[PDB]
DNA sequence: GTTATCCGCTCACAATGCCACACGCGCTGCTCGG
DNA sequence: CCGAGCAGCATCATTACTTGTGAGCGGATAAC
């Protein structure tokens, strides 16, 4: 009862959002500095740490 | 009357120039000109027409550090180390720094008239080195720079011409190594 | 006896000393301890327990 | 106060041998380069 | 222009239950 076990479903979500949050970090920089409105939401965000 | 020194905080690898950018913008974030002078990443532009790199090339004093005219505050120093990719104050102890001294500021101020003043090509050549030549009148020919000049900027250069050994004036353009 | 021993008796002081414990040579400031505590708890993003 | 005494805390330092097999081992915006 | 190389990076909090033992050190604790 005290030792769950943890499947490759919450394992996987869970080291995609281990890897979303830097991505966070970069688009919350990256849109703090650029300019607002000229942009697209299609090219502040990079999927590639993803 | 605050007067705001001069400090140094450390930068990353290949970052420098987009840290002094969002130094800046957190500046005006937070609208504090006041307690920010002005940040400081000195450079050189070294000149070379050719040789792989051409008509110019970009240096830096020194890397890796950031210039600063702050002022010496807790608000300013979380400032500072709320932006993206700096390390900390360098200088004494933490959350204490140590500003550089004036007379650090004068001659790094005179370095930066000196650079600016004259485009100086580094990579530069010394009298006694030996070194070719791949210029079509003395094709991959080698001789031994006699003599270097920086104004005329002719390469005074002994070299093999009909057995006796003479000087020639041909210029940086056509040197091989070294 | 713990409170004996409790070096601090002040709620900011609290938090100085904490910020002092949690991460050691750093400028113990009000804001600075406070962000840190109620970022270190308190926080959906930094912290969720499940 | 001194003077040494001991103690809580910190940090270093050890973890069977083989094998076999498998898998994998810079990057990332600067640098250069034409 | 745009592909191929490249130069020094904690890449915030990146955390992290013990393993068992020994030695040493900063500081509490007591004798003179």
């Amino acid at each position: 009862g005290n030792r769950r076990i943890r499947s490759v479903g919450e394992m996987a979500e869970n080291q995609f959002r281990v890897g979303l949050v830097r991505v966070e970090r970069a688009v919350k920089e990256r849109l703090s500095l650029g300019d607002l409105d000229t942009l697209m939401p299609q090219d502040m965000i990079n999927a590639k740490p993803i | 009357a605050p007067k705001k020194r001069w400090y140094v905080v450390q930068a990353f690898s290949g970052f420098e120039g987009r840290v002094a950018t969002s130094l800046r913008e957190h500046i005006k974030l937070h609208n504090m000109e006041d307690l920010f002078g002005e940040v400081m990443v000195p450079t050189e532009e070294v000149v070379e027409i050719r040789g792989g790199q051409r008509r110019k090339s970009e240096r830096k004093f020194f890397p890796g550090y950031v210039l600063v005219q702050m002022v010496m505050n807790d608000a300013s120093w979380h400032l500072v180390r709320s932006v993206p990719r700096v390390m900390g104050f360098i200088g004494g102890t933490s959350d204490r720094p140590a500003p550089i001294s004036d007379k650090e500021v004068d001659a790094i101020m005179n370095r930066l008239q000196q650079v600016g003043d004259k485009p100086r090509p580094k990579t530069l050549f010394e009298p006694g080195e030996m070194v070719r030549v791949n210029d079509g009148p003395f094709a991959d020919f080698n001789g031994v720079v006699e003599e270097v000049d920086y104004e005329k900027s002719r390469l005074k250069v002994s070299v093999s011409i009909f057995g006796r050994a003479t000087p020639v004036e041909l210029d940086f353009s056509q040197v091989e190594k070294a | 006896e713990t409170l004996r021993v409790d070096p601090t008796n002040d709620r900011l002081s609290a938090l100085v000393e904490i910020y002092r414990m949690m991460r050691p040579g750093e400028p113990p400031t009000r804001e600075a301890a406070e962000s840190l505590f109620e970022n270190l708890f308190f926080s959906e993003d930094r912290y969720d327990l499940s």
